[PDB]
C-alpha cells in the first residue's frame, strides 16, 4: 500500500506539518532500536536510542528557530 | 637544448611583452610612447620572436643525420621525452615559418589590442611546433588540445560578423571529438602502463581491441583533417576567423591530423590499419568528390578557398594510408606544399580584397585584372599551384599520392585521379570570374597589391616552386623515416 | 587547539562591543586558530605512520593516510575562505561591511571545521550519526547567519528540511544494520560483511547522496546555491562535499569486499543520470551561481566514478581531483567577489533588482571584464578552461586520471557519457568566456565613469591607488598560476599520491 | 569466401553451446506490465487525494501538475514497458544471448507502440524519429557492456592472469589467439592471414 | 640544491608580478614586495623539495615489497 | 635624440595654426620608450598622432626586420638543403652495394680496376650519363649475382 | 663516414632488449634499400641495351628484361613491422 507513496496524503499543507512528519519518521527509528536492544539484552542499543532522542530534540529546536524568524521576516514593517 | 630553449625563450618573450604594455594602466589615464603608431614597437618584438624561433630549430637541423634510423635530439624536459625524426623535422620547419607570415599578414588590419594578438599567434605556433617533437600519446594529446584556449579566444575577439558561431564551432567540434582520442590513449596507459611511442610500437593487441582503439583515434583525426561527414566546422571558422588565424588553422592545424596517423595508427595499430584502409579510401574518395562539387555552389570568397582545403587534405589522407613509400612520401610533400599555397589564397581572398572592400560575396568582384594587375598575376599563379600544375609542389604531392593510391588498391584507389579534374573546376571558375570581363561596377579603383602583401606572396610562392622543381630536398629527409611505416610480409 | 580556542572566541565575542572593526579583528583571530590547527596537525600526523590506520577514542574514530590527506586539505581551504571574511574583498565599505555585520560568523565556521574534519574518521554508527549532525547543524546556521535576509532564511528553511530527511535516512540505515548484527563498531561489522544485507549500506549512501546534491536529489542544491549570499554559497557548496565524499569513498571501500554487482548498477544509474542533468541543465540559465551549481553537480558526478571504481588508481584520481577542484572553486568565487566593483550604475527597462548579498548575480554582469581588468579576466579564463578540461591545466589531469580509474574497472558506458557530458557542459563554460571578452573590440574606446569602482573616493591624486586589496589579489594570482602551471611539478604531485594508502599495504 | 572487416566490440562472457536456458518471455513482461500498471495507477489515485486536499494553493498544484500523467500515458507507459520486456527477452532467445541489435530492435518497436498511444496527435514520422533515437540509446547502452563490463574488465582479466602483468617475449609464441586485453611482441603469421587475408602485401604481392 | 630554490623563488616573483596587473599598478610599485613574495615561495619551495625527497625514500621501500608480491603472483 | 624642445617647435608651429584636418628630423631610440618619464612622453603623443592628421604604404616598420631577419633565415635554410653533408638512406645504399662488390670480389682484378679508377663524385650516376667513364664491368657484376642478405636476416620459413 | 649495417635478425634477439631490437629493425631496413639500389642498377642496364639495340632490343635485351620483371615485386621497401610482428614458421 505504501509503495504508492500513501504517506504523502497524510502530511498536511503547512511548513510546520513537515516538521512533525520528520519527528514521527525519526521516532520510528528510535522505537526500532529500543526493540532490538531489549530483545538482545544489549545496553549499547539503549545508548544509541538515548542519543537519538537527544539529537532529535536539537534538530527540532533549530528547525523551529528558522521557522520563527521566517515568520517574523514578513511581519517586519514595524514602522508604528 | 631545443625544447628547453624553445619554451624558456618564448615564455621570456611573452612576459617581456606583457610587462611593457601593461605598465601604464595604473589609476590614471595613460598616453605613453608604446601606444604610438598602433603599438608598433610591441608588434615588432612579436615579429622578431617569430623569426628567432626559426633560428632555434636550424641550430638543431644542422646536427640532423639523414642516414640514422630512430629519434634524434632526444631530451627530457618537464618529465617528458622529446625528439625529432625525419618526418617531424619538416613539419616543425613549416610551422615556425608561418609564424612571421601570420603576424605580418595582420600588421595594420585589426581595430586594436595588437599585443594580445601577437602573443596569441606566437603561442599557437609554439604549441603546434612542440606537437611534432613529443614522444608519447599523452603529451601528444596535451599539445593537440591546448591550442583551443588561444584559438577560441582569438577567433571570438578578432573574428568577423559571425565570430560567435565560429568560436562555438572550433571549441566544440575539436573537443567533443578529440576526447574520443583521449579514451584510446587512456586504454593504452591501462593495459601497457606506458604511452611512449617506442614502447607501444612493439606491442600487438587483439584484433578486437585494435578495432576499438582505431575507431577512437580516427574519430579525433577525421575532425582535424575534416573528412565528410564531420567537416562542417572548417568552412564556417575560416569565413569568420581573423586572417592570421586562418593561415595557422589551414597551414598547420590540418597537418597535425596527418601527423596523427604517422604516430598513432600506422606503427602500433598496423594490423587494424590494413583493415580500415579500404574504408578510409571510401570516406576520402567521397570527401574528394563531394567537397569539389559543393564548392561549385558557394558564394562567400573565403568559404570557397576553405572547401578547396578539404579536397586536398582528403588526397593527403588517401596517400598516407597507401602502404607504400610512394604514397607516404607524396602525402607528406603535399602537406608541405599545401602548407604554403593554402595560406597564400586566403591572403589573396580574405587579406587583400577584404582589406579594401570588406565584402566576401563573389558577386561584387569581376574584371579585377584591369586595375589590379599584380593581384591577378598571383591569383592566376596560385590558382594553378592549388590545382597541381606540374611545376608546383602540389603536383608532386598529388601525383605520388594518386600513384600510391593505385598501388595500394588499383580499382577504387584509381578514383583519386578525379582530384586532377575537379580541383580545376571550382578553382579555375573562381579565378576566371575574378579576372574576366569588364571591371566590376560595384567596386571602386584603389591601390594594387602593396609592398608588404607582395612580400607575403613571394615567400609563399618561392618554397612552393622549389619543392616542385626539386622535391628531393624533402625526400632526402623523409626516406628513412617514411620507410619505417610500411607493414607487409612477403613470402 | 580548535575546540579550546573556539570557547575563548565564544566568550570573548559576547563581551566586547558590537562594531565592525572588532568583528573583523575577531575574524582575524579565527584565521590564526585555523593556522595553528594546521601546524599542530602536521606536526604529529605523518603519512609514514598513519599508513596502518590507528584507532582513537575507544575505536570510535579511525584515522589512516587517506583520511589524513583530506583533513589537511579541509584546513587549507578553510584558511582561504576565512581570508575573505577577515580582509577586504573589495575595499568599498558599502559592499564589504556585510561580512562584518555578524559576530557569530567565524564561530559557526569554526564549529563546522570540527564537524568536517571528524566525519571522515568515524568508525562507529553511533558516532556516525552524531558527527553528521554536527556538520549538518553548522551548515543550516551558516545559511541563516544573515537573518535579516528573506532569501537567506528561505534557503536555510529549505536546507533544514532536506537535510533532516537526509539525516533520517542515514539514521535508519544504521538502525537496520544494528538490527541485523547488534554491533555498532564498523570494524566489528566488517567481520559480518558477508552476513548482512549489503543494501542497508546502500540506504546509508542514499542519505549521503542527498547531502552532496546528486540527482535526482539535485533540485534543492541548485535552489539553495542560487539564493544564499555569494560569500555563503562559496562555503556551503564546497565544504560538505570535501568531507562527505571522503566518507563515501571509505564506505565504498568496505562495500566492494563482497563485490555486489546490484549495488554498483544502482550507483551507476545515479551517476549516469546526474551527468545528463549536470550537462544539459546548465545550457539554459542566466544566474551565475545557478551555473556553478550545475557545474558542481557535474564534477561530483566525475568524482563518484573514481569512488565507484575504487581501485588503486581510484585513490590517486580522487585525491588529486578533490584538491584541484577545491582550488579552482575558491579561485572562481574569489574573483566573483571582487569584479563586482566594475558593475555599472544607472543614472529603465527590465527592472533588475540587485542586492548587497549577490551584487554579481547574472552572467552578463561579467561583460567587458577584458576591458576593465584584463589580468583578472585571464585568471577567470584559465579557471574556466580548467573546468572545461583543456590541457595542460589542472582540470585535464583530473578527468584524465578519473578516466583511467573508470575504464580500468570496466565502466565503459559511464566513461563515454562523461566525455559526452563534458563536451555538452563546455557550451555553458564557453558562454562565460564569450561574455568576458567577445565584445572587446567594439567597446575598446568607451567613456566609462559610472562604474561602482568610480564611487571610491580619491585619496591624494599623487600616490598610486591600487584598485584591489592586497590579500585577495595575492590569493587569486597564486591559485591561477598553480592551475596554469601544474605541468611543471605534476610528476612529483602524482607520485606524492601513490603513497596515500587505504589498507593497500601488500 | 566472405569479406574481412574490423570487429569493434567489447568482450563478453561467451555461453557454451547447450548453456543459456531461455527465460519465459510472456511471464517476464507480465510482471513488468502488471506491476508498472498498479504503481502508475496507484500513484495517480494518491495524487488525486492530494489534489482534493489542496487546490487553491499555487505551489502545491505547481508541483502536482508536473507528475500528473494523462489518461493515455497511464495506459501507454505500462504497455510500452510490457512490450519492451517481451521483445527484449524474445530477441534474447532468438540470438541465443542478448545483443545490441536485439536491444535496438526491442527498444525502438516498444517505443513506437508506446509513442503511438500517448502521442497520437503528432506525425508518424515524428514518432519514428523519436523511436529510432531511443533505439540508439539502448543499442549503445548494450554495446558499451551494460553499466559495467564486470568479468571482462581489465581489472578482472589482470586478477585472472589474462592481463599484461607478465610482460612480453619474442621466443614464446602462442598458437592460440591472445585474450582481449593481452598484448604480445610477436604473432603467428597464420593469425595475420586469417585476419587480413592474402593480397595487398600479406604473403603475396 | 640552491638552483631548485632559485626556480621556486622566480615563481614567487611571477605571482607578485601577476598581482600587480590584477590590482592595475605599475610593475615597479613597492619593490620590497617582490622580495617578500620571493622569500615566501622559497620557504614553500624549500619544504616542497623536502616532501618530494621524503616521497622517494618511502616509494623505493614500498616498491621493494610490491616486486616480491608480483613474483609470488607470477609463479 | 629625444629633443624635448623639438616637440615644442612642432607644438608652436601647430599652435599658430590651430585649425585641423585642413618633420623628417624626428627619430626616437629604445631609451625614450622606457627610461623617459610620463610628462615628456605625454606631449610626444599629440605631435606624432596629429602630424598624420593633416594628411604610399611604405616604411610600415616591418621591412627593417623581415628583409634583415626573415630573408637571411631562408637563405640559411636554402643553403642547408644545398650544401649539407647529409647522406640519404638510398645514396648510402648505392655506396654500400658497390662496397660489397669490392669485398665479395677481391679475386676479380678487372672489377676492382673500375672501382679504383672511379672518383667518389660520380658514384650517383652509374650507367648512361654525360660522364666519359667506363662502368660495364661494374654493371655486369651486379647483374650476375645478388649482394644482399635479406633472406640472411630471415631465419624462419613457411 | 660509410656506416656498416648492423647485420642482425629478429629471430636471434630478445625484444626486451630494446637496444638490440632497434638494430634488428635498422638492419632489415638497410638491406631492403640495397635491393632497390640493386634494382635501379639493373634497370639502367636495360635502358642502355634498348637504346643501343634498336630493332634487336627484343633479343639483345632478353634476360635483363626477364630479370627486371622478376625482381620488381620484391625489390621494394617493405618495412620491418611485417616481419617483427609476424612469425612465418608458425
Ligand atoms: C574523370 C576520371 C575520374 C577518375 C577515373 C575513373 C576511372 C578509375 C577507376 C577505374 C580503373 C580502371 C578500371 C579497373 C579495371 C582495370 C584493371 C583490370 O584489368 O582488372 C582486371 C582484374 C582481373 O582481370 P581478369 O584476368 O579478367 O580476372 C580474372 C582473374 N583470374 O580485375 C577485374 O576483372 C576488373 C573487372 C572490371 C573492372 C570493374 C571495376 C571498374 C571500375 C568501375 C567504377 C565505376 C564508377
Ligand atoms: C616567384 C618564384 C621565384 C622562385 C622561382 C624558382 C625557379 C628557379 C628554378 C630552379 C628551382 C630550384 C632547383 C635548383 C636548386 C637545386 C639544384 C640541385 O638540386 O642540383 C642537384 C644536382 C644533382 O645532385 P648531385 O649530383 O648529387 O650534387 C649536387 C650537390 N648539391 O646537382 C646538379 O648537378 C644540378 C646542377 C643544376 C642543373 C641546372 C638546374 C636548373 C634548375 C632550373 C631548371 C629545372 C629543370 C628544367 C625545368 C623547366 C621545365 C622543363
Ligand atoms: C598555503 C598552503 C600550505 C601547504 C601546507 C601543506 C602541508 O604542509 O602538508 C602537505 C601534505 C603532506 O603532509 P604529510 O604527507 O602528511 O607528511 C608531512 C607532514 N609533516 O600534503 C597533503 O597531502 C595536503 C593536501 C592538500 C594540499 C593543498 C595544496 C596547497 C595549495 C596552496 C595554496 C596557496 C594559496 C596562496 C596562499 C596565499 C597566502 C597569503
Ligand atoms: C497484499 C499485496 C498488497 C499490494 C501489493 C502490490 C503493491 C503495489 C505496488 C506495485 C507492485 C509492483 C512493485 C512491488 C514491489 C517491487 C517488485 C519487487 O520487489 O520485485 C519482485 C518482482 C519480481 O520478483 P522475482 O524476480 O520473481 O524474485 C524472485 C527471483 N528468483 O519484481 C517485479 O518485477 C514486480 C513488478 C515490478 C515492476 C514494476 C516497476 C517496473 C518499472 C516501472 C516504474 C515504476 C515507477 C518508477 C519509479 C522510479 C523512481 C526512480
Ligand atoms: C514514477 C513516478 C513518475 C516518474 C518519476 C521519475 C523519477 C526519476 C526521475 C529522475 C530525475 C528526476 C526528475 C525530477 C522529477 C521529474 C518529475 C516529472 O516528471 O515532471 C514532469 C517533467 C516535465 O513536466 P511536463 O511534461 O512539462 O508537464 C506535464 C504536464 N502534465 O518531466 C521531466 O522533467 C523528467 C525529465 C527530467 C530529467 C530526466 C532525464 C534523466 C536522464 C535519462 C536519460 C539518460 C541518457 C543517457 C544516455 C545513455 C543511457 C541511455
Ligand atoms: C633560474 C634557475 C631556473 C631553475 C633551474 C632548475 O632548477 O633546473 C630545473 C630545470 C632544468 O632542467 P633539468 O633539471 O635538467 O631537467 C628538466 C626539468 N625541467 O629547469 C626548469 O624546470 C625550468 C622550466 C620552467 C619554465 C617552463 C614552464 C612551462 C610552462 C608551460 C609550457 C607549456 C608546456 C605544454
Ligand atoms: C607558452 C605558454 C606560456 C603560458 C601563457 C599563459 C597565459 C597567461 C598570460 C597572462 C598575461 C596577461 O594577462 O596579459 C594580457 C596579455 C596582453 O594584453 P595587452 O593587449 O598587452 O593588454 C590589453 C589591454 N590594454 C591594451 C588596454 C593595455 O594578453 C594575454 O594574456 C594573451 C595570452 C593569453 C591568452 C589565452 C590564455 C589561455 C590560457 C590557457 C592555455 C592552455
Ligand atoms: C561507431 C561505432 C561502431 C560500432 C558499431 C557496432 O558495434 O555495430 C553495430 C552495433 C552492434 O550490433 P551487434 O548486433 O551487437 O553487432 C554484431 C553482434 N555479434 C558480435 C554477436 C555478431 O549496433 C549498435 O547499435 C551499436 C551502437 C553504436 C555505439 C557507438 C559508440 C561509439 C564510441 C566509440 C568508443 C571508442
Ligand atoms: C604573467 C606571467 C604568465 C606566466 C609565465 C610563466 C611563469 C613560469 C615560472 C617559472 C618557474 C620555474 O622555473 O619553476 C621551477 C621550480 C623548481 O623546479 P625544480 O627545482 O627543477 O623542481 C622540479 C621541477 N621539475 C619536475 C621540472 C624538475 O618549479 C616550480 O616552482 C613549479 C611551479 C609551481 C607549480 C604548482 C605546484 C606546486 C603547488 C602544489 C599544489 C597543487
Amino acid at each position: 500500500m505504501d509503495l504508492i507513496l500513501l504517506m504523502l496524503v497524510a502530511v498536511g499543507l503547512n511548513i510546520i506539518d513537515i516538521y512533525i512528519m520528520i519527528e514521527i519518521l525519526i521516532m520510528g527509528c528510535t522505537v526500532n532500536t529500543i526493540y532490538s536492544a531489549s530483545l538482545d539484552n544489549d545496553m549499547i542499543g539503549l545508548i544509541y536510542s538515548l542519543i537519538q532522542i537527544i539529537i532529535a530534540g536539537v534538530e527540532s529546536a533549530i528547525g523551529l528557530s528558522i521557522l520563527v524568524n521566517y515568520n517574523r521576516i514578513r511581519n517586519s514593517e514595524e514602522i508604528e | 637544448m631545443l625544447v628547453q630553449n624553445l619554451i624558456i625563450f618564448n615564455i621570456i618573450g611573452i612576459v617581456l611583452l606583457v610587462l611593457l604594455n601593461n605598465n601604464n594602466n595604473g589609476i590614471l589615464n595613460k598616453k605613453s610612447l608604446l601606444t604610438i603608431k598602433n603599438e608598433l614597437k610591441l608588434k615588432q618584438i612579436g615579429l622578431i620572436i617569430s623569426i628567432i624561433n626559426i633560428l632555434i630549430i636550424i641550430e638543431n637541423w644542422i646536427g640532423f643525420n639523414s642516414n640514422y634510423y630512430g629519434f634524434q635530439n632526444i631530451e627530457r624536459f618537464l618529465n617528458i621525452y622529446w625528439g625529432i625524426d625525419g618526418i617531424s623535422l619538416l613539419l616543425v620547419l613549416l610551422t615556425l615559418i608561418l609564424g612571421p607570415i601570420a603576424i605580418l599578414s595582420n600588421w595594420k588590419n585589426l581595430k586594436g589590442y595588437y599585443t594580445y594578438y601577437v602573443i596569441s599567434i606566437n603561442m599557437l605556433v609554439i604549441l603546434m611546433a612542440l606537437n611534432f617533437i613529443c614522444l608519447d600519446l599523452v603529451s601528444f594529446y596535451i599539445l593537440f588540445e591546448s591550442t583551443l584556449a588561444p584559438l577560441f579566444l582569438l577567433i571570438g575577439i578578432y573574428g568577423a560578423n559571425n565570430k560567435n558561431k565560429a568560436a562555438y564551432y572550433v571549441l566544440i567540434y575539436t573537443l567533443a571529438s578529440s576526447l574520443f582520442m583521449l579514451l584510446s590513449i587512456v586504454i593504452y596507459y591501462i593495459i601497457i602502463n606506458s604511452t611512449d611511442y617506442i614502447y607501444i610500437n612493439n606491442i600487438i593487441l587483439s584484433i578486437n581491441l585494435q578495432s576499438l582503439l582505431f575507431i577512437g583515434i580516427i574519430i579525433g583525426i577525421a575532425v582535424k583533417t575534416p573528412l565528410m561527414p564531420v567537416h562542417t566546422w572548417l568552412p564556417t571558422v575560416h569565413s569568420e576567423s581573423p586572417l592570421g588565424g586562418s593561415i595557422l588553422l589551414a597551414g598547420v592545424i590540418l597537418k597535425l591530423a596527418i601527423y596523427g596517423v604517422i604516430r598513432l595508427l600506422l606503427p602500433n595499430l598496423s594490423e587494424i590499419s590494413m583493415m580500415f584502409t579500404p574504408i578510409i579510401y571510401i570516406i576520402s574518395i567521397l570527401t574528394l568528390i563531394y567537397s569539389s562539387l559543393i564548392t561549385l555552389k558557394q558564394t562567400d570568397l573565403k568559404v570557397i578557398i576553405a572547401y578547396s582545403s578539404i579536397s586536398h587534405l582528403a588526397v593527403c589522407m588517401i596517400g598516407i594510408f597507401a602502404n607504400n613509400l610512394i604514397g607516404i612520401n607524396g602525402s607528406l610533400i603535399l602537406c608541405l606544399a599545401h602548407g604554403f599555397v593554402s595560406p597564400a589564397l586566403f591572403i589573396l581572398v580574405g587579406g587583400i580584397l577584404y582589406d579594401r572592400y570588406h565584402n566576401r560575396l563573389i558577386n561584387y568582384y569581376q574584371g579585377l585584372s584591369t586595375f589590379m594587375p599584380i593581384f591577378s598575376i598571383y591569383l592566376v599563379v596560385f590558382s594553378f599551384c592549388n590545382t597541381g600544375t606540374p611545376l608546383s609542389g602540389n603536383f608532386v604531392g598529388e601525383f605520388l599520392s594518386i600513384t600510391g593510391a593505385v598501388i595500394r588498391h588499383p580499382i577504387i584507389g584509381s578514383l583519386t585521379a578525379a582530384s586532377v579534374l575537379l580541383s580545376a573546376c571550382y578553382q579555375m571558375k573562381l579565378t576566371n570570374r575574378l579576372t574576366g570581363s569588364v571591371f566590376s561596377q560595384y567596386l571602386h579603383i584603389t591601390n594594387d597589391v602593396t609592398n608588404r602583401e607582395i612580400f607575403l606572396l613571394n615567400w609563399l610562392l618561392i618554397p612552393t616552386i622549389i619543392i616542385g622543381i626539386y622535391p628531393s630536398f624533402v625526400t632526402n629527409i623523409l626516406n628513412l623515416a617514411s620507410s619505417t611505416l610500411i607493414y607487409s610480409v612477403l613470402i | 587547539m580548535l575546540f579550546t580556542s573556539l570557547l575563548l572566541i565564544i566568550v570573548y565575542g559576547s563581551l566586547v562591543n558590537k562594531s565592525h572593526l572588532l568583528t573583523k579583528l575577531i575574524n582575524r583571530l579565527g584565521l590564526i586558530i585555523i593556522i595553528y590547527t594546521l601546524l599542530i596537525h602536521l606536526n604529529i600526523n605523518t603519512l609514514e605512520n598513519l599508513s596502518i590506520g590507528i584507532n582513537m577514542f575507544n575505536n570510535l574514530l579511525l584515522i589512516n593516510s587517506f583520511n589524513n590527506t583530506i583533513i589537511e586539505l579541509i584546513l587549507i581551504i578553510c584558511i582561504l575562505y576565512v581570508l575573505l571574511i577577515s580582509f577586504n574583498i573589495t575595499g568599498l565599505s558599502i559592499i564589504d561591511n556585510l561580512n562584518y555585520s555578524k559576530r557569530t560568523f567565524i564561530v559557526i565556521v569554526l564549529f563546522n571545521i570540527i564537524g568536517l574534519t571528524l566525519l571522515p574518521l568515524v568508525n562507529d554508527i553511533m558516532i556516525l550519526f552524531i558527527i553528521i549532525e554536527l556538520q549538518s547543524y553548522s551548515l543550516y546556521l551558516l545559511t541563516a547567519i544573515f537573518n535579516e535576509s528573506h532569501n537567506s532564511t528561505k534557503s536555510a528553511l529549505y536546507y533544514f528540511i532536506v537535510g533532516s530527511i537526509a539525516s533520517f535516512i542515514i539514521l535508519d540505515a544504521t538502525v537496520s544494520i544494528y538490527d541485523d548484527l547488534g554491533l555498532t563498531n564498523i570494524q566489528y561489522i566488517l567481520m559480518y560483511i558477508d552476513k548482512l544485507e549489503i543494501f542497508d549500506l546502500l540506504c546509508l549512501l542514499f542519505g549521503l547522496f542527498i547531502k552532496i546534491g546528486l540527482a535526482p536529489f539535485y533540485s534543492y542544491s541548485i535552489t539553495i546555491y542560487s539564493l544564499s549570499p555569494t560569500i555563503i554559497t562559496n562555503y556551503i557548496s564546497l565544504m560538505p562535499k570535501l568531507s562527505i565524499l571522503t566518507l563515501i569513498y571509505i564506505i565504498m571501500h568496505y562495500i566492494n569486499i563482497v563485490n555486489n554487482t546490484d549495488l554498483n548498477y544502482v550507483i551507476s544509474f545515479l551517476i549516469l543520470i546526474s551527468m545528463f542533468i549536470g550537462s544539459f541543465g546548465g545550457l539554459n540559465v542566466i544566474r551565475i551561481k545557478t551555473l556553478l551549481a550545475y557545474s558542481s553537480l557535474l564534477n561530483v558526478s566525475y568524482m563518484l566514478l573514481a569512488i565507484l571504481s575504487n581501485s588503486n588508481e581510484s585513490i590517486i584520481a580522487y585525491i588529486y581531483y578533490i584538491i584541484q577542484y577545491s582550488l579552482t572553486h575558491i579561485n572562481i568565487f574569489s574573483i566573483i567577489l571582487v569584479i563586482s566593483i566594475y558593475l555599472p550604475i544607472m543614472n529603465n527597462m527590465l527592472n533588475v533588482m540587485i542586492t548587497k548579498y549577490s551584487p554579481i548575480e547574472y552572467i552578463n554582469q561579467l561583460k567587458n571584464l577584458f576591458i576593465n581588468n584584463i589580468f583578472i579576466a585571464i585568471a577567470l579564463c584559465i579557471s574556466i578552461f580548467s573546468l572545461i578540461g583543456i590541457p595542460p591545466l589542472t582540470g585535464f589531469y583530473g578527468k584524465y586520471l578519473v578516466l583511467i580509474s573508470g575504464l580500468n574497472n570496466g565502466y565503459v558506458l559511464l566513461s563515454i557519457v562523461l566525455i559526452i557530458a563534458s563536451s555538452i557542459s563546455t557550451v555553458y563554460y564557453a558562454t562565460i568566456l564569450k561574455v568576458l571578452s567577445f565584445d572587446t573590440l567594439s567597446f575598446k574606446d568607451i567613456i566609462s565613469n559610472n562604474l561602482i569602482i568610480n564611487t571610491s573616493p580619491e585619496n591624494n591624486n599623487n600616490e598610486i591607488k591600487p584598485e584591489i586589496s592586497n590579500v585577495i589579489s595575492y590569493v587569486i594570482s597564486s591559485l591561477t598560476l598553480i592551475i596554469l602551471l601544474i605541468i611543471i611539478q605534476y610528476e612529483n604531485i602524482v607520485k606524492g599520491a601513490y603513497l596515500v594508502l587505504l589498507y593497500n599495504w601488500v | 569466401e566472405q569479406f574481412h572487416l574490423p570487429q569493434p566490440f567489447w568482450p563478453t562472457t561467451k555461453t557454451k553451446e547447450g548453456e543459456y536456458v531461455p527465460k519465459d518471455s510472456i511471464r517476464e513482461a507480465s510482471k513488468v506490465f502488471i506491476g508498472s500498471g498498479v504503481l502508475l495507477g496507484g500513484m495517480h489515485f494518491r495524487r488525486l487525494m492530494q489534489y482534493k486536499k489542496g487546490s487553491a494553493r499555487p505551489g502545491l498544484a505547481k508541483y502536482l501538475n508536473l507528475f500528473s500523467l494523462s489518461k493515455s500515458q497511464l495506459i501507454g507507459f505500462p504497455v510500452a514497458l510490457g512490450a519492451f520486456s517481451f521483445l527484449s527477452h524474445s530477441f534474447a532467445n532468438l540470438q541465443e544471448g542478448q545483443t545490441a541489435t536485439g536491444e535496438f530492435a526491442a527498444s525502438s518497436i516498444a517505443s513506437l507502440i508506446g509513442l503511438s498511444i500517448f502521442r497520437t496527435k503528432k506525425p508518424l514520422s515524428s514518432n519514428v524519429a523519436i523511436a529510432v533515437g531511443m533505439g540508439s540509446l539502448f543499442g549503445f547502452l548494450t554495446w558499451a557492456g551494460n553499466f559495467n563490463l564486470g568479468d571482462n574488465s581489465y581489472r578482472a582479466a589482470l586478477e585472472a592472469g589474462n592481463g599484461n602483468e607478465g610482460g612480453f617475449d619474442n621466443k614464446v609464441i602462442k598458437t592460440e589467439r591472445q585474450g582481449f586485453w593481452e598484448g604480445v611482441y610477436r604473432r603467428p603469421l597464420s593469425q595475420t592471414v586469417e585476419d587480413l587475408g592474402e593480397g595487398r602485401g600479406i604473403i603475396t604481392q | 640544491m640552491i638552483a631548485s630554490l632559485a626556480g621556486w623563488g622566480l615563481f614567487g616573483v611571477t605571482v607578485r608580478a601577476y598581482q600587480q596587473g590584477i590590482r592595475k599598478v605599475p610593475f615597479s610599485y613597492y619593490p620590497l614586495g617582490y622580495v617578500y613574495s620571493a622569500l615566501g615561495w622559497v620557504a614553500f619551495g624549500y619544504g616542497f623539495n623536502l616532501w618530494t625527497e621524503r616521497n622517494d625514500k618511502l616509494l623505493e621501500k614500498r616498491v621493494e615489497k610490491l616486486k616480491e608480491s608480483r613474483n609470488l603472483r607470477l609463479s | 635624440a629625444f629633443n624635448l624642445q623639438l616637440e615644442k617647435e612642432i607644438r608652436s608651429k601647430i599652435d599658430s595654426l590651430p585649425k585641423l584636418n585642413n618633420v623628417t628630423n624626428r627619430k626616437l631610440s629604445l631609451t625614450d620608450y622606457l627610461f623617459q618619464n610620463a610628462a615628456n612622453q605625454a606631449l610626444y603623443v599629440d605631435n606624432e598622432a596629429d602630424l598624420k592628421e593633416l594628411d604610399e604604404n611604405e616604411n610600415e616598420g616591418w621591412e627593417k626586420i623581415m628583409y634583415v631577419g626573415f630573408v637571411p633565415t631562408m637563405i640559411l635554410i636554402f643553403a642547408i638543403v644545398l650544401f649539407k653533408d647529409d647522406k640519404s638512406i638510398d645514396e648510402w645504399a648505392m655506396d654500400e652495394l658497390l662496397l660489397r662488390l669490392k669485398e665479395k670480389n677481391l679475386s676479380d682484378v678487372e672489377l676492382i680496376d673500375e672501382l679504383d679508377k672511379l672518383s667518389k663524385s660520380h658514384v650517383g650516376k652509374i650507367g648512361a650519363s654525360e660522364i666519359n667513364k667506363r662502368d660495364a664491368v661494374i654493371i655486369e657484376r651486379i647483374l650476375n649475382g645478388e649482394y644482399d642478405q635479406l633472406s640472411g636476416l630471415k631465419k624462419k620459413e613457411l | 663516414d660509410h656506416v656498416r649495417s648492423p647485420n642482425v635478425s629478429f629471430d636471434d634477439i630478445d625484444y626486451n632488449n630494446s637496444q638490440d631490437l632497434h638494430n634488428a629493425q635498422e638492419s632489415l631496413l638497410r638491406e631492403q634499400w640495397i635491393r632497390v639500389s640493386a634494382l635501379k642498377v639493373c634497370r639502367k642496364a636495360l635502358e642502355s641495351c634498348y637504346k643501343t639495340s634498336g630493332p634487336n632490343h627484343y633479343e639483345d635485351c632478353r634476360e635483363i628484361a626477364e630479370k627486371y620483371l622478376n625482381m620488381l615485386p620484391d625489390h621494394r621497401i617493405q618495412g620491418f613491422l611485417g616481419y617483427q610482428k609476424n612469425d612465418p614458421s608458425k
